[PDB]
DNA sequence: GCCAGCTAGGATATCACAATCCCGGTGCCGAGGCCGCTCAATTGGTCGTAGACAGCTCTAGCACCGCTTAAACGCACGTACGGATTCCGTACGTGCGTTTAAGCGGTGCTAGAGCTGTCTACGACCAATTGAGCGGCCTCGGCACCGGGATTGTGATATCCTAGCTGGCCAA
DNA sequence: TTGGCCAGCTAGGATATCACAATCCCGGTGCCGAGGCCGCTCAATTGGTCGTAGACAGCTCTAGCACCGCTTAAACGCACGTACGGAATCCGTACGTGCGTTTAAGCGGTGCTAGAGCTGTCTACGACCAATTGAGCGGCCTCGGCACCGGGATTGTGATATCCTAGCTGGC
């Protein structure tokens, strides 16, 4: 019994992207934005986890530690602080 | 339990005395400071190491260090920081 | 005695020194180099901590809140312009509003 | 007559509301399950540290916002108060994001 | 379709706006009025038609801006 | 007499300069520039010939790369001229001051 | 030797023409070029500084091209074709 | 005999190996690592050279012109998307025209 | 004159035979190729070296190398190149 | 057919309020503070080795001169694109009102990550040899520049076609 | 007589016409960068040592995962509505396009220097080995700032009422 999930990219809801953009100082937004943003987000994720998982398996690990993630981020010049 | 996370925490926390003897801290912020200093460290290290290899030295010394610092740090940081290092090294050699 | 005392400093010069030896950067390490780097780190911690507290008592807390580091790095060019690809956990964003966003008058 | 705010009022209002606060914005569960699918393709049956997904969300939110304000500049240069996709891929391409 | 001034006075009759009808409103009502207008000359033909309806006196001006007689709102003379 | 329409020429040299790879500025002014801007950091400097070659090449590359970005910005702006505002906008987006 | 001045106009008006052309822009406003003279003038500052620091580190006072390429590559501006 | 022959390869595996020892990267170097890296470099040279020549006989020269390297790296995502901050001496720019720049019809 | 620029020139030039036995070269392009390969080299080196330090090894070996390569190289490069290295290592161990 | 009151709108001064800020108290927990272990620090003697100094030459950086044309500079000029205006249409905010599913707290399962101990496959060290790779010289075959014709593509024009204009013809 | 029907003018727009020069494609040449060749050599190539870093086997427990019941509250759907974006128009100018005059930088060519890389020499200092100890880390206890909650002050927003004043319809 292994959990295989499907099409949760919609899981980011309308108010979710709303509130995020609201952080970005935008008041007025098109309805045509959401779909590409979730696509946008998607690609960025497929960028990161990609090396991250390779990082993890590089250690013969099959649990990802945060360190894998942070090194990943580091590699694209996306330095994150606080976790390692 | 038999492991050691050998941070810099006591050091930076002791720092925040002499400037602000009254202020507290969050643990998250504390971790950010640790990650910070380890960063600035290994970037300085990478700079200097690249430098000496250019200069076909085998030795890392304070002189190439001071250049590398004067390299990465922008602006008036580059001046005060080098001054502090100069005086610190100065008093150290004084035994 | 400790060189740090003999340097009057807060970071462990010999500790950074072993960092250099197991930093795998050069086969040979001059002594004063570690002192010099330690002093650098002294200073760097100095601005960051002091100005975080600077912000800190501004909304009048007694203890440092990563909000305050985030803001602290935001207001200074010499820091942020040093810290572009730097993203801070629970940092948030500086308060910025664009002018034309405002009501006309 | 029920009271009404004219449009953009609430806009600017919680522009302040969110531009001061600091918490996480996306619901964590949908996020993490999204992560689980997107990871599944590259390797099956992958175990995630609690801190790892939180780091992911932090960085992702930072990226998204950082793109948003730039899209805001793009739109304002268009003498427009609205964002449209064309702004988005404009900023994306200028940053140099080949996709 | 008849010549332009006829449509102009027609849409004047059909538009009971207190300030008459803007050259914008004039032109859009003309284009929404007839299909065979040959869209490649409606702006010039209508502008000249407005000039002639003003000089003749057919057109009267509730509100406009000086030196923009071709940019304003008109009414029929009665 | 014979006369060309505006921009047709412009397009011609667009193609012309997008074909070849030579150096688009005139040297002596450029090395002059290098010299004084060096003066401010140390007195009586000296350069190799190839050093200024790298200087010009990087310089022209940077300028053309930012120019095309400005062009794209204008294209966004329903626009065919480049204006300073476009310059600062692109510069801000790439994030340098 | 002599102190020289104000060759910034030495990037001549038509030179920014050529640059525009390779950039594939069609027509130009006048106010660009001094602004252009602005941006160019800053950029060299950021690099030559580094370069000279490189030079003087090796106790040099003649600038090698290698100095330049190191300075550039640190700025994420990798250039090829000059030495190593 | 040469390992390169024993590897059937073109780059000097022992030479890269000494590069590693005076590369100051690790205190310890596994043997096959150098071979592996050499093979990588083999391949990388393979695409770059072949496709530069690919362009080369296209405007029908007999010898490689840095024009052609520049173009060669331009047309492939997998290369340029590997080579962003890469600027090429006398490279020039790929032929790109924007559509709206064209005359209307 | 008593110095040696110990490039890779003969190597890459010998390469351009087996694919294009007929084509020539410019010296500038040749230099660009040299600079290129030395680049891709030391970036791979930096990657792997960082890796093993994470992994608290002291040894650099083909396995961490192959990960690092599979790291930097994007796309189908990552597959063909690793395949070539596998086969190359394979025949080498065959003596 | 001409003047006053009606009336509408528009600008300005005024009120209400509900969303936000500020306060005092509560409790809560994360930050701080003390105690016990030790290993990762200092400390001392050594060698040898990278590095400081010192001198040379000769290579490249540099000043300088004459010449040229090619590129730059200043000027008319107009047209084509920018910028200001309006406006109409609606895709948007925004404010109900419901529902779920996200959070949350808890439990039970486990496995997989990690620490311990073992052996050993292999990698640096080192001396000795060579042939492979550096560089220096020459030759030559590809190519940059020169000059001339051909094609496309562009800019202007004359014509064709058309719709509207204006006057002539006919019935009311 | 005169307004409607008609018919030919009329002007303009669309359209095909023709004219030129820009580039392209072709040759032709000397020019030079690539290449072949030879000579010198130093890192590569072998073999043996010896050590040790990693590989494996063997545990344990922690953290991750999965299941389960509340508890909303955030989301969704929906009604309503307006202010923004597209669009379209119109006017002003400024920059491309050409011309005519200037000049200054490439170039090439030469004399000139100092400073860079080379050799050779002396040495201080840091890697190394072993001994010693206390500062650092974790573990435990604690308590004082804070987040929450709740309970008043403020105000920016939206509504409102006043006023004025300008264009229409009733009266004299």
């Amino acid at each position: 019994h292994r959990k295989v999930l499907r099409d949760n990219i919609q899981g980011i809801t309308k108010p979710a992207i709303r509130r995020l953009a609201r952080r970005g100082g935008v008041k007025r937004i098109s309805g045509l934005i959401y779909e590409e943003t979730r696509g946008v987000l998607k690609v960025f994720l497929e960028n990161v986890i990609r090396d991250a998982v390779t990082y993890t398996e590089h250690a013969k690990r099959k649990t990802v530690t945060a360190m894998d993630v942070v090194y990943a981020l580091k590699r694209q010049g996306r330095t994150l602080y606080g976790f390692g | 339990r038999k492991s050691r996370k050998e941070s810099y925490a006591i050091y930076v926390y002791k720092v925040l005395k002499q400037v602000h003897p009254d202020t507290g801290i969050s643990s998250k912020a504390m971790s950010i400071m640790n990650s910070f200093v380890n960063d600035v460290f290994e970037r300085i290290a990478g700079e200097a190491s690249r430098l000496a290899h250019y200069n076909k030295r085998s030795t890392i010394t304070s002189r190439e260090i001071q250049t590398a610092v004067r390299l990465l740090l922008p602006g008036e940081l580059a001046k005060h920081a080098v001054s502090e290092g100069t005086k610190a090294v100065t008093k150290y050699t004084s035994a | 005695a400790s060189r740090s005392a003999k340097a009057g400093l807060q970071f462990p010069v010999g500790r950074i020194h072993r960092l250099l030896r197991k930093g795998n950067y050069a086969v040979r390490i001059g002594s004063g180099s570690a002192i010099y780097l330690a002093a650098t780190l002294e200073y760097l911690c100095a601005e960051v901590l002091e100005l975080a507290g600077n912000a800190a008592r501004d909304n009048k807390k007694l203890r440092i809140m990563p909000r305050h580091i985030q803001l602290a790095v935001r207001n200074d060019d010499e820091l942020a312009k040093l810290f572009e690809g730097v993203t801070i956990a629970d940092g948030g964003v500086l308060p910025n509003i664009q002018s034309a966003l405002l009501p006309k008058k | 007559k029920p009271h009404r705010y004219r449009p953009g009022t609430v806009a600017l209002r919680e522009i302040r509301r969110y531009q001061k606060s600091t918490e996480l914005l996306i619901r964590k569960l949908p996020f993490q399950r999204l992560v689980r699918e997107i990871a599944q393709d590259f390797k099956t049956d992958l175990r995630f540290q609690s801190s790892a997904v939180m780091a992911l969300q932090e960085a992702s939110e930072a990226y998204l916002v950082g793109l948003f304000e730039d899209t805001n500049l793009c739109a304002i240069h268009a003498k427009r108060v609205t964002i449209m996709p064309k702004d988005i891929q404009l900023a994306r391409r200028i940053r140099g994001e080949r996709a | 379709h008849p010549p332009t001034l006829s449509m102009v006075v027609e849409v004047l009759k059909k538009n009971t706006e207190r300030k008459g009808t803007s050259v914008q409103a004039i032109r859009t009502r003309i284009l929404s009025a007839h299909p065979t207008v040959d869209p490649l000359r409606l702006k010039f033909l209508l502008r000249t038609a407005l000039n002639k309806g003003l000089e003749k006196g057919i057109l009267i001006r509730p509100l406009n801006s000086s030196a923009t007689g071709a940019t304003g709102r008109f009414k029929l003379a009665k």
